[PDB]
């Protein structure tokens, strides 16, 4: 059939809430008062460390997941991604 | 950091998480702190006491789920630190004064 | 109308209505089932 077959092969053919403070970002209670207590008093600081220890820390607990998340899932922000220019002069805690 | 800066946090600590099981080793942990230290520091800042303020915030949750949702008495105890509303109405006459199921009549 | 809307509504949801809380405990424990399920996609008629 294949004698056959070859016979035929000549006829088939910028972001203005990333520059806020943590505390008045509109979320719930806790998920902003728990940032600024390990050096991230801004939001471009929490989307370039690493979550393996940041949600392991005695401040953070297992609810706060989904809204550090609701905000790295709509922007297209990454996990530990780098960032061109975040931090401007101004920084301060409470 | 001052002692009165923690608590101030721990008051937001669980305006969020009194519909959770929140109990005495989840906020011991996420706190750096051990199981009893964080009873002894609390009297000295807010002259109350903390194992019944957690209760405090869960009987006034349970009178604004009563004046706003529909639910019964006998499992909304389930999810607060009750198997059921025989001890979880008792207190309400402490707490507020009321019957937990007087509170829903009187407007 | 359903017995899976039944499980959605949940044991804090049906007392309130007026004229059971174990007798349904016992009807489900008898045939393998459970009270207070989630559901998805439900119901799909």
């Amino acid at each position: 059939a294949t004698i056959l077959a070859e016979q035929l092969e000549a006829f088939v053919d910028f972001d203005p809430i990333l520059l806020r403070p943590v505390d008045d970002l509109e979320l719930t209670v806790r998920s902003a008062n728990c940032l600024k207590a390990e050096a991230i008093h801004y939001i471009g600081d929490l989307v370039q460390r690493t979550e393996v220890e940041l949600l392991k820390t005695p401040n953070l607990g297992k609810k706060s997941l989904t809204e550090i998340k609701d905000v790295l899932a709509s922007r297209g922000l990454s996990l530990g991604m780098r960032l061109e220019n975040w931090p401007p002069a101004s920084i301060a805690d409470e | 950091m001052s002692h009165q800066k923690i608590i101030q946090d721990l008051i937001a600590w669980i305006d969020e998480h009194i519909d959770q099981p929140l109990n005495i080793d989840v906020v011991a942990k996420k706190s750096g702190y051990s199981k009893w230290y964080l009873q002894r520091m609390f009297r000295t800042v807010t002259h109350q006491t903390l194992g019944d303020y957690i209760r405090q915030r869960r009987l006034l949750l349970a009178a604004v789920e009563l004046r706003t949702t529909e639910r019964p008495i006998f499992d909304i105890a389930m999810d607060l630190g009750y198997v059921s509303q025989q001890t979880f109405s008792r207190v309400f006459r402490r707490q507020f004064d009321r019957t937990p199921s007087d509170y829903r009549h009187r407007l």
